[PDB]
Order: C-alpha cells, then structure tokens, then sequence
C-alpha cells in the first residue's frame, strides 16, 4: 500500500460518500436539475412518469452502490493509513 | 436568366435606362428579373445578377 | 421560392464588397504586422541571458 | 474579473461533470454502482487539478491584486522599513 | 406574507453580529482584530446577500427549458 | 409571392417579375404590380417570341 | 483578514470545494502538533500549513458563496424552497396553448402572475440550474453584484485615507485631497448604485419590453448627452440629478 | 424575414473571443514559463512568487471566455444582423484585446521574472507594469460587453 | 429548406477541431521531445517524470477529438445553416485555443524540463505552468460545448 | 429606409479603437517594462521614477477605449453612412494614432530608462521626449471625437 | 438532380488523406532518417532499434492512405453535396492529423534518437513520446472515419 | 446627383492624415529619443538643446492634425464624391509627407544628436538638415490645404 | 451534355502526376547526388553501393509517369467531369505523394550516405528507411490508380 | 455628364507628386544627414559645403510640391477622364521619378559627405554626380508639367 496510497484512498473515500449520498437524495426526491443525469430514452415519456421513476430508482441504487465502494474503500485506508 | 435591384430611369436607382434626348417618361423595376429564351415550365432558371 | 425567383443581390455590391474585402485586408495586416513586431520584439534580458 | 472567474470556474465544473459522470449513469443497478466508483475517482482528480489548484490558485493572486492596487492604493503608501526583532526564534 | 418580513430578519441578524457581538467583546491586545472580524463579516455577508435576493425580485425574464424537461414539468412537481 | 408573367406560346417562353413596377408620366408615379403579376386577364398583345429574338408587350388602357 | 477571504469566496464560490477546502484546513489544524515537525523542504505544503488558519476562513467563505449562487458542479442545493412554476401553474386557461406548444417545441417560462410563484425568499432559485439561458440571466447580475462590491470596498479605502491622514495630523491632504476626491467617486458610483437597486424593484415582467438600458444611461450621464431620445428615462427629474452629479 | 449569412458574423465573434484571448494567454504563459524556468536555476526559491505572470496572462482566456459566452448564448437562428455585427466588434476587441495584453504580459513578465531574481526589489515594479499590462485584456471585455449589450 | 451548400461550415468545425488541435498537441509534443531527450544526458532519472507536458500535449488532441466527434455527429444532409455556422464557430474555437494551448505546453515544456535538469525543485512549477497552458484548450472546448448544443 | 450592414463599419471603428490603442499601449508597455526590469538590477531605486513611460502607455489605451465607448454609444441599426463612416474613421484615427504614440512611447521608455539609470540627469528628459511621444494619441483622439461627433 | 461538380470536394479529399499524410510522413521519415544517420558513427548497433520513428511515421502515410481508399470508393456522378463535403473533411481530418503527427514524429525522432546514443536510458521515455506522437495520425483517422460514413 | 457611400473618401481622408502623421512624428521621435538618451549619458548639457528633433516630430503630427479637422469639420451626409475624393488627396497627401518627414527627422534626429556629444559644432549643422526634414511636412501640408479647399 | 471546361482537370491530372513526381525525384537526386559526391572524397568503393537513394528517387518519377499515362490514355471530348475530378485527385494525389517521398528520400540518401562513409554498417539502415519513404510514392500510385479507374 | 469617379485619378495623382518625393527627398535627406554626422567628428569645418546633397534633396520636393499644386489647381467635378489620367500621369511620373532621384542623392549624398572628408579632391566629384542625380528629378517634371497642362 504504502500511506500515500491510503492517504488519497481517505480523500477519494469522504468526497465518494459525500456526492453519492447527496445524489441519491436528489434523486430520491425526483429533483428536475437530474433529469441529464438520469439515462432514459425517448420511449420513457410514455404514460407519464413512471419509466422516468423506476430509472431515479435505478440511478439512486448505482449511487447507493458506488458509495459502498468508497465505504470498503474508506476502512481499508482507515487500517493502511495506520499499518504504513 | 437576369436579375437586377433597380432597372430605372432615376440615377438614385442606378440609371440602367438611358435617355438621349428629353423624355416625358420614368420607370422603376425593383428586383427586375427576366428570361426570354430556353425557359423551361413557369420557373425561372439561375439568374446572373447586374452587380 | 415556387417560381426559383433570384437571390436579390443589391447594387452597390461590389462597392460593398470592396469596401469590407479591403478594409478588412487594412485591419488584418495591421493587426497582422504588428502582432509580429510585438512578438519577435527583443525581450532585452542582457544581464542574464549569458549567465 | 469577481464575474468573469466566477463563470469560468462554473463552466470548468459543468464541462467536468458532463464529459466524466453522466457517462457513469447505467440502466442497470450493478453496472452503474461500480462505473460511477472509477468515474467519480477521475472527476475527482481533474477538480483538484483544474478548479481547487488551478482556478483556485488564480482566484487567490487576483483577489490580492484588488487589495493591492484597486483597494490600498487610495490609502496605503506601502514603503518603510520591516521591524526584525534579533531573538533565538531564528535558530 | 410580505418580502419585507425576510428584509428584516435578515437586517436585524446581521446588524446584532455588527453592533451587539462589538459590545460584547472584551478587553485584551486582540479586541481591535476580533470588532473588525465581526463588523467586516456582516457588512460583507448582509450587501453579498441583499444584491443576491433582491436581484431575484420581479424577474423581467423567466429560465427557458430543454423540450424534455418541459414534458417532465408536466409530471414530477 | 407575385406570380411572374408568363408569355406562352406552345409552352412557356417569357417569363418576367418584379418586387415592385412603377412609372411615372410629367413624374406622376403609379404602382402597376396590381394591375400586371397575377392577373389572368393581363393584355399581353402584340407580344411575339422567336428562336432568336423576343418581344415582351404590357398593355395597359386606363 | 476577512475582506481577502470575501472577494476570494466570490470567484471561487462551490459548495463541493468549500467543504473539501475546509476539510483539509480543519486537518492542518487538528493535527497541527504532529504536522509542525514535518520537513521545511517541502515549500509548497510550508505555504498552505502556514496558511491554515486563513484557508479555512476563505473555505467556509467559499460555502456561503456557493450556496449563495445556489451551485455545486451545476446542481443545486435541497437547503433552500422554490418560487418556479410547475405545469398546473402554465395551465390556467391563459397560456395553456404555450402549455402545447411546449409538448412541441423549446418554451420560455412567461414570469407572469398567476403563473409564477412570486418573490423567491432565498439566493438564486434551483431551477436556474438547469434552464438553458441560465448563463444571461447570472452573468446580468454577477455583473452588478462585481460593480456594487467594488465601488464599495473602493468607497472604504477612501475614507480608511481620511483616518491615516487625521493620524499623521494632514490637514492639506483631507481638505484639498479627500473631500474633492470623495465627492468624484461618490456622484459617479451613487448614481450608478441607485440606477442598479431601481431597475431591480422598478421594473418586471410586464414592463419588460421596451424596457431601458442601464449602461446606455449610465454612458450618457458621463457623456453629459442624452440626446432627449432613443431610451425612456428611468425616473421623474433623473436629467437634472444627471447634470448635477456630472 | 432575416437575411442568412447573418448569424456567421455573431459566430465569428464568439470564436474570436476565444481564440485570439487563448493565443494571448498562450504567449503570455509561454513566455513566463521560459522565463521562470531559466530563472529557478539561479533563485530555486523564486518560483512560488514568479507565478503571477502566468495567472496574469491567465484572466485574458477567462475575459475571452466571458465573451465568447455572452456571444454564444446571445446567438440565434436568424439574428438580426446589427445583433450580430455587434457580436462581431465585441469579439474581435476581446480577441485581440486580449492578444495584446497577452503579449504585454509575456515580455514584462519574461524580463520582469529574470530581472527579479538578480534583484527582488523589482517584484513590486513589475506587478505594477503587470497591472497597465493585465488592463488591457480587461478594456477589451469593458467594450466587447458595451457592444454586446448595445 | 436549406441549401445545397449547408453543412459545408459543419463539417470545416468538425475537420478543423481535430486538425488544429493535433497542430497544437504536435507542437507541444515535438517542443517537449526536444527538451526531454536533449536533457536526458545530464539526467537519467526524469524521463519518467518529464513526460507530463507530452501527456498535456497529448490531452490538447483529446480536446479537439472530443468537438470533432460531437460536431461530426450533430451533421445531416437537412442541417439548417445557423446550426452550420455554429458547428464551425464551435470546431475554430477549440482547435485554435487548443493550438495555443499547444503552443504554451511545447515552450514551456522544453524550457520547464531544461530547467528542471539544471535545478530540480522547477518540477513543481512546471506542472502548474503547464496546468495554465493546458487549460486554454479546455476553454476553447467549453466555448465549443456552447456553441454545438445552441 | 438607408442601407443595411451600414453598422458594420461603425462596429470596426470601436473595435478598431480599441484593438489599435491596445497593440499601441501593449508595445509601449513591454518595451518599457523590459527597460525598467533590465535597468533595475543597477539602481534598484530608480523603479518607482522609470514607471511614468508604463504610465503614459497605459493612457493610450485610456484614449482608445474613450473612443471605442463613444462610437459603441452612438451605434444603432438605422446608422445612416454618413455616422457610420464618421465612427471607422474616428476608431483607425485613434487606433492607429495610439498605435504610432504606443511605438513612440516604448522606444523611448526604454532608450530613456537605460540612459537614466547611467546618468540620473536624462530623467526630465525622458519626461520631455515621452510627453512628445504621447500626445501623438491625443491628436489621434482629437480627430477621433471630431469625427464620431460631427 | 445533384450539381455536376460535388463529385470534386470528395476527390479532394480523397487526394488530401493521401496527400498531406504523405508529407507527414516523409518529414517523419526525413527527420528520423537524419538522426539514425548521424548516430551511426558513434553507436553502429542502435541504428536496428532506432528504426522504430521510421516505422511510425510510415503509419502515419498509412493511415492516410486507409481514408483515401474508403473515400476513393465511395464515389459516384450523383454525389449529394452532403456526402462530398464530409468526403473532403475526412481528407483534410486525417490528412492534417497525420502532418501534424508527421511534424512531431520527425522532430522527437531525430533528438530522441540523437539523445539516446549518448543515452542508453533515454529510449524507454522517446518511444512513450513517439506514441503520443503517433495517436495525433489515429485520432485524425478516427475522426475520417466518422465524418465518411454519416 | 450625390450618391450613398461618399463618406468613405474623405473620412480615409482625415484618418489617414492623423495616422499617417502620427506613425511619421512616431518614427521622428522614437529615433531621436533613442538618439537623446544614448547620448546624454555624457552630455547632461545637451539635454534642454537636444529635444529639437523631438519638437520637430511633434509638428509633422500637428500639420496632420491641422488637416484632419479641416477635413473632419468639411465632411456633410450625402457629400459629393468630388468633394469626398479630394479629401482623401489631401488626407494622404500630408498623412504620408508626415510619414516620410518623420524618417528624415528620425535618422537626422539619431545620427545628429548621438554626433552632437562627440563634436559640439554639429548641432547647428543638424539644425539646417532637420528643417529640410521637416518642410516635407509643410510641403505635404501646403498641398493638402490646397486640395480640401477645391 | 458534358461541361467544356471538363477536360482541363482530366488534363492537370495528367500533368501533376508528372510534373510534382519529377520535383520529387529531382530533389530526391539532388539531395542524394550531393551527397554522393562530397562522400566519395575519400570511399571510392562506395561509389557504386551508395547510388541507392538515387535509383529510388528514379522510382518516384516512374510513379508519376505510370498515372500520367494512365490518365493521358484515357482523356477524350465526352468526359463527363466526374471522370476528371477523379483524373485531377489523382494526378495530385500521387503527385504530390511523389513530392513528399522525393524530400524523404533527399533528406534520408544525403545523410544516409554520409553516415555510410563514416560508418559502412548503417548501410542496412538506409535501406530500411528508404523503403519507408519510397512506400510513400507507393500509396501516392494505389490512391491513384483507384481514383483514375473508378 | 462624365461618371461619377472620373475625378479621383487626377486626386491620386495630386497626392502621389507630393507623397512620393516626399519619401525621395526624405531618403536623401535621411542619407545625407547620417553621412553629415559621420563626417563632421572629423571634419567640423566642411557641415556648409557637405550641405549640398541635402538641399538638392530638398530641390525634388519642391518637383513634387509644383506638380501637386498644378494637378489641384486643374481639379473640378465635371472633368474628363482624360485630364483626369493625364494627372494621374503626371502624379506617378513627377512622383516616382522624383523618388528615385531621391534615392540617387540620398545615396550619393552619404557617400560623398564621407568621401570629401577623407579626399577633398571629391567634393566637386559629389556635385558633379549629384546633378545628375537632380536632372533625373527635372525629367519627371517636365512629363509632369506637360501632362498637367495637356
């Protein structure tokens, strides 16, 4: 590893957290300023929102996903950080 | 064919038609255009322009 | 247009035309010109420059 | 030039964000989640290097340049001598 | 309910930190630092917010919309 | 758009337009696009066309 | 040791950064025991653990900006409401066929009553976020913020002259210099102060079109020459304040 | 209604913005960095102040950026031509506005850097020339906003 | 409808994005190749580190790459004229800051690795000098960005 | 009613005010500057004295916004010609005159900032002799404000 | 019907792929073959390793030629504008690309080779170089490849 | 009967009888101010008797200011292209003898004030050979008058 | 049917391909002929071995001569612009192929024979890169070809 | 009556008489003046006879002066295009004639100022070939003043 590396994996691991967390809240609440970030198509406009909501579930769950990365991350440096 | 902005007898309007001698008469044909032979249908075919 | 009627090109246009050709031509090789002058002028860092 | 960095530095992060994350956004649950984990790690460093060190850097030298010359100039004359006081603080 | 409630809180959070955190400093080498601080800070964050919120009042124009965002502004809100 | 006047003979063979046609006599000026562009009942006598030489004819009588 | 850390906030202002900023600040602060051992060599980390203190001041700064300009990365901030209108609010039997439209084509929101919520009680509202003219609704204002702060701050030094000069006892320097040099500043920023805080509450939506210029008045005031035509004036006696304060 | 061939000079005049800004911070920059670099042999400590220079070419590409923006955001399909011929003037006295000062900066700063650490007196007298340089990108935007405004 | 001409302009902004941006990425990558290679001698060790201003060089390309495949996509056959202008506006104003950009990291990547030969702690100061080159590029794209979507 | 693209003429002498007076004060500035910075390293008092040709170089893009503003206001699409004409001729006469003062004013900044430094009599000379080399711009204003006013 | 002379944009570009990659690649070629050639005095056994900038700029031909041939086939009498034209941006794209990867091929071949006979270090740095170098002729192919077949 | 565009003349007229005077009394005092400050270093003396050539300069501008507002104050909305061109003639006529005036007074100016140092009785001598530098302006001047007024 | 100006393109096909394929191989002769000469000052034995870069560029003229006949064959009244278009981006794509291969072959035979004196195993190595810039006339002859018989 | 135009080529030749001997007369006084200084270090006493190539430089001024004034002075809106060339005639023929003889003394002059200082014996020699000089000068007048009165 060496500290350097579990330095940044520190770093890397709060601004993870941070950002993903905040996401999945604005998409959670079917924020209008997401709607770039959301990957649907011209089919989804359907109906009415409900392709539209099962996609903000789906982005929500990917940054849920990535922010676990960033925890398994964040205690491994947590430990290296310590052993280096 | 031909296009024109101003086939005139006024020098204002560039002074196209031209009078030798003393003339009871003036003309303006503002974006004159014409073609008087090998027309084809109603349309006018490319068009040099006087300038 | 229906009637494939001209591109109404003024006259005046080669008055227009070379007023802008040539008063841009005047512009860019001033600018031109002295925008080399200034960039291959000397810097004059002499007391340096050998040492 | 408050104006003028406060544009750049918005359009740097929207450039950013646009070019990197959105192409992090997946359908799929598993595949998003560890695509916006690489994403977000590169995002992360370009905004260190670009925004934070950069424009940052930049920010800073021109707000002092306001203090400086467009602020202190009306009031501050700027010349005399700096007090050195000799002490062991120096060892 | 009036723009003018909001004006106030604001002007009198601000003027307090500016007059009454002053007054309740102490004496000491650091006072003259600590009054300017506090004076600075609010006459700063008070005009930086004033122009912010009153820009924002009687908008002579409104935002304008990508096409499928104006679709989703008939569903989500 | 003011539709061209369109001598025909046969088929088409002139075919003239303007965005506006004016004269004057003694300076007088009036506007003849109304009373030519358009107007199927337009007197187009004494007009000929040849394979070399051609001859456009408006007649107005008031 | 806050006007510094202000006008650096303004440029940089982002919530994300400022908090990443204050992190890394806070740090250098609470391991500071540990860190004051570390090398002299490294002369960049000397500048900034020197700077420590002074970085976390402009840090929390760059927060309050950033949340101010309502922007993080080009998202907003669920802190503040919203005074945006959603469709229901388009769709009051004027202005349904632009409702239509809008299923069609790119609309621009009319910021007419019944229509519009009303005064935002906040900084800039979230939906400018991702509306596309976003860019010439901010930089309008940005703009006038700058002018304001500067003629402010511009304003202080001046009158921080008028206090150095009482203390080396100057009675030439505030008399012939201070009082002429305040009043030139003074005529030409209040003039142009009042112009920007007037057209903000003078003016809205309805009174949009034909709605006159402030820097075309603000030319011509200098100019000594507006020429009784082209733009309307924006208030009763405005021509005699203009000579005067000229 | 509008002509075409109309929208191209609005075009013209947000390119420019950015172009000749970018080519005057790009010799601006340039030219300090040879300087700052044949300067750190010398003086190692220097380098740190040195900088301004470069942050000082560095605000001509944001002020061509404020105006390429403005412009950009300003433009549409059939813009009047006075609109866009405005645009046009803004962008060019930007543009090369800002190539100017961008010059301006390179030399003072090439000489400025240089003559700095043979004698650290001269860091405030550059930073002053470095203002009646800077300013010119900065008239360039004053303008370019009239125009674009106007 | 259009004419026959139209995407004439768009595809001059797709061409000239790449085209101009390797101009620039090639200056900056043959400058800095000089420099590097013509050092060496003295220095064994920083040819692995004084590739930095070649991988900057290299990201003026990628700049230019990127608009010129947004542009290259943004065209049709039935392209109005105005989103035309705006697709070579957009290719000009990243190809050419990406030149200059190019043109900064090429002079200060040789005089940034020659004086770092001769003085080690220049490093430091050729990264962020070279940051402020680099980043003329990307504002040539943002204005490029503006002007493609417009 | 009078022709269209009227405007573009009087668009160029704003920019052509502004772009000239900014080449002109650029050169007088970097010129000077590499005076005042080579010239300081043997009498590091003389900086503050050897600024006034950075000064006076400052002033002749003072000149050229003055009038790039002037046009600019009286810019509108209806120009007639005759105004139009009146506001090109007025920018070249300013741009080009603060362009010629701009050399003058580098030159013997320089030339007057090295002879001072070895002689500190030449000072008021430098004074007198820049004074000559700066007024050439406020001839060219001059004719500039005649001309956009008349 | 399609104008007659459309067919011409795409015959140009067709001609400037091969063209201007050619030049590319001769001045690469050029370039290197002076360096390698030079050295040989010095260092005889390098001369074989040192082939690998010929390669590389032979590449750059290479690519151009790829672009010529799927344009040379992808012609006909009818030719829509629209086609032609992206037929002459694909020429000029990797055309250009491939000078500009030519122009920075040749100029680190030559002091790259020329560097590493005086050190045997410096190899493992220039063919990074060289490759940074070469990806200019690729993204130009890339963007030649997009733009012929919308 | 007056046509649209006359204007064009006779403001080039009045332009370029500033500018050209302008760049003339430019050259006129950059040479001699060079001259001047080389020079003086030895000679503090001839200073106050040395600014002649400068003085000298100044007047070329000044017959070109002379004849750019008698043109600038003679120009009317819908001038007669008579008029117009002789406004121009005389704008050229005194804007380029006020050119070529200034290099004479320049190279008088230099050669005549740097010889002054090193033999005293030469200043006379320069003093008769800058007047024939200088009449060439007054030539120019005479004629212009005359032109304008027709 | 067919354009009268037809023809003159189908003709500069022709004549390109022969005429920048001569310069190539005049050049790439001249070059290599220099360099033979000045070397053989003291390697008469090489005389003979070292003509090599000559022959080559003796290939390129061929290249050119081989499509000028092509072309020249296949002139006639009908051609149907299309065909000459094709003719022209033939003629110049290997023509000017030839050109860049007949400067790479100069620059490689002159320092490559000179080398070879100095150093007899560096032999091997012209011919390597001599293949890599006589494959450029090469691609020049196959985009040809196709063009000239599509 | 006569197109609108006609009077401009009378106008131009009005202005080339005065402006090209100005440059003429300029050159020979600028020759002569730097020959003057160069000589009088040596020779103080010889400034009032080496005047001569200066006032003779003055001489073809004055050429182009009387032909300026003859071409005004015939000027009207109603001329002929004949008159009209007819001066433009006599304006290049005075005027370049009177250019080059400017050249010849100016030439002439700094050489025969340096040669009569070391070789006293010359200065008749100077004279001499100086009038020649002058006489190429009366040859463009008297065109001119034929021309003129035609």
């Amino acid at each position: 590893c060496g500290p350097k590396l579990a330095a940044c994996g520190i770093v890397l691991s709060a601004w993870g957290v941070i950002m993903l967390i905040m996401l999945g809240i604005f998409f959670n609440v079917h924020s209008a300023v997401l709607i770039e970030d959301v990957p649907f198509t011209e089919k989804d406009f359907e109906n009415g929102p409900q392709n539209i909501y099962n996609l903000y579930e789906q982005v929500s769950y990917n940054c849920f996903i990535a922010a676990g990365l960033y925890l398994l991350l964040g205690g491994f440096s947590f430990c290296q950080v310590r052993l280096n | 064919s031909f296009h024109c902005e101003y086939v005139s007898s006024l020098s204002k309007k560039g002074s196209l038609l031209v009078t030798n001698v003393p003339s009871l008469w003036q003309m303006t044909l503002h974006n004159f255009q014409i073609q008087a032979f090998n027309v084809t249908g109603e349309q006018f075919s490319y068009a040099s322009d006087c300038a | 247009s229906p009637y494939n009627l001209a591109y109404k090109y003024n006259l005046e246009y080669s008055v227009v035309f070379n007023l802008v050709l040539w008063i841009m031509t005047g512009l860019a090789l001033a600018v031109i010109i002295t925008s080399y002058n200034i960039w291959n002028m000397d810097p004059g860092y002499d007391s340096i420059i050998y040492r | 030039r408050l104006w003028a960095l406060s544009l750049a530095h918005a359009q740097l992060s929207e450039v950013l964000w646009t070019m990197v994350i959105h192409i992090g956004l997946h359908v799929r649950s598993l595949a998003g989640g560890l695509g916006l984990f690489f994403i977000f790690a590169a995002f992360a460093t370009l905004t260190v290097a670009i925004l934070l060190i950069m424009e940052g850097l930049s920010a800073f030298l021109h707000a002092l340049r306001l203090h400086w010359v467009e602020f202190q100039n009306k009031f501050y004359t700027g010349t005399g001598f700096k007090f050195l006081p000799f002490s062991f603080e120096h060892i | 309910h009036s723009f003018a409630l909001p004006v106030i809180i604001f002007t009198t959070f601000w003027g307090l930190i500016g007059i009454a955190g002053p007054w309740f400093v102490p004496k000491g080498p650091n006072r003259g630092v600590i009054i300017t601080m506090l004076v600075a800070t609010a006459v700063c964050c008070y005009l930086f917010w004033l122009i912010a919120i009153l820009a924002q009042l009687n908008p002579l124009f409104g935002p304008q919309l990508k096409n499928e965002t104006i679709w989703y502004v008939r569903f989500l809100w | 758009i003011h539709p061209p006047v369109s001598y025909n003979d046969t088929a088409p063979r002139i075919l003239f337009w303007a965005q506006n046609f004016s004269v004057a006599y003694k300076d007088e000026w009036k506007d003849l696009t109304s009373l030519t562009f358009g107007v199927e009942n337009l007197n187009l006598t004494g007009s000929f066309w040849n394979d070399s030489f051609a001859m456009l004819s408006l007649t107005y009588e008031p | 040791v806050i006007t510094f850390p202000f006008l650096f906030a303004v440029m940089f202002g982002d919530f994300g950064h400022g908090i990443l900023m204050t992190l890394f600040a806070v740090w250098m602060v609470l391991r500071e025991s540990r860190i004051l051992s570390q090398k002299n060599e490294n002369e960049m980390f000397s500048m900034v653990f020197s700077g420590r203190y002074i970085i976390l001041l402009m840090g929390l700064f760059s927060i309050y900006t950033g949340l101010i300009y309502n922007d993080c990365f080009s998202k907003s901030l669920n802190i503040f409401g919203s005074s945006w209108s959603v469709r229901p609010m388009f769709t009051i039997g004027n202005w349904t066929e632009e409702t239509l439209l809008g299923s069609s084509v790119l609309q621009l929101n009319p910021a007419i009553p019944g229509v519009f919520g009303g005064p935002y009680p906040f900084g800039i509202d979230p939906i400018w976020n991702i509306a596309t003219n976003k860019l010439t609704f901010l930089n309008s204002f940005k703009m006038k913020m700058s002018v304001i702060l500067g003629i402010i701050h511009m304003l202080f030094g001046v009158s921080l002259s008028l206090f150095n000069h009482i203390y080396f006892k100057k009675p030439l320097n505030i008399y012939f210099g201070f009082i002429p040099e305040i009043i030139f500043m003074s005529s030409l920023f209040g003039y142009l102060v009042i112009l920007i805080f007037y057209k903000w509450t003078a003016y809205d939506a309805h009174s949009s079109r034909n709605a006159p210029s402030l820097l075309i008045h603000f030319i011509n005031m200098f100019l000594f020459s507006y020429p009784e035509s082209g733009n309307a004036m924006l208030y009763s006696g405005q021509k005699g304040i203009q000579c005067f304060l000229i | 209604n509008n002509p075409e061939y109309s929208s191209f000079f609005g075009v013209m005049g947000a390119s420019s913005a950015m172009v000749f800004s970018a080519m005057g911070a790009a010799y601006g920059t340039a030219k300090s960095g040879t300087g700052i670099a044949a300067m750190s042999v010398m003086r190692p400590e220097l380098i740190m102040k040195s900088i301004i220079p470069v942050v000082m070419a560095g605000i001509i590409a944001i002020y061509g950026l404020v105006v390429a923006v403005l412009i950009a955001n300003s433009l549409t399909d059939g813009i009047t031509l006075y609109r866009s011929f405005l645009q046009l003037g803004a962008g060019l006295s930007v543009g090369l506005s800002g190539l100017a000062a961008g010059f301006a900066i390179g030399i003072v700063g090439d000489a400025g850097v240089r003559g700095t650490a043979q004698q650290p007196r001269l860091f405030v007298g550059m930073i002053l020339i470095l203002i009646f340089a800077e300013v010119l990108g900065l008239y360039g935007l004053i303008v370019a906003l009239i125009l674009s405004t106007k």
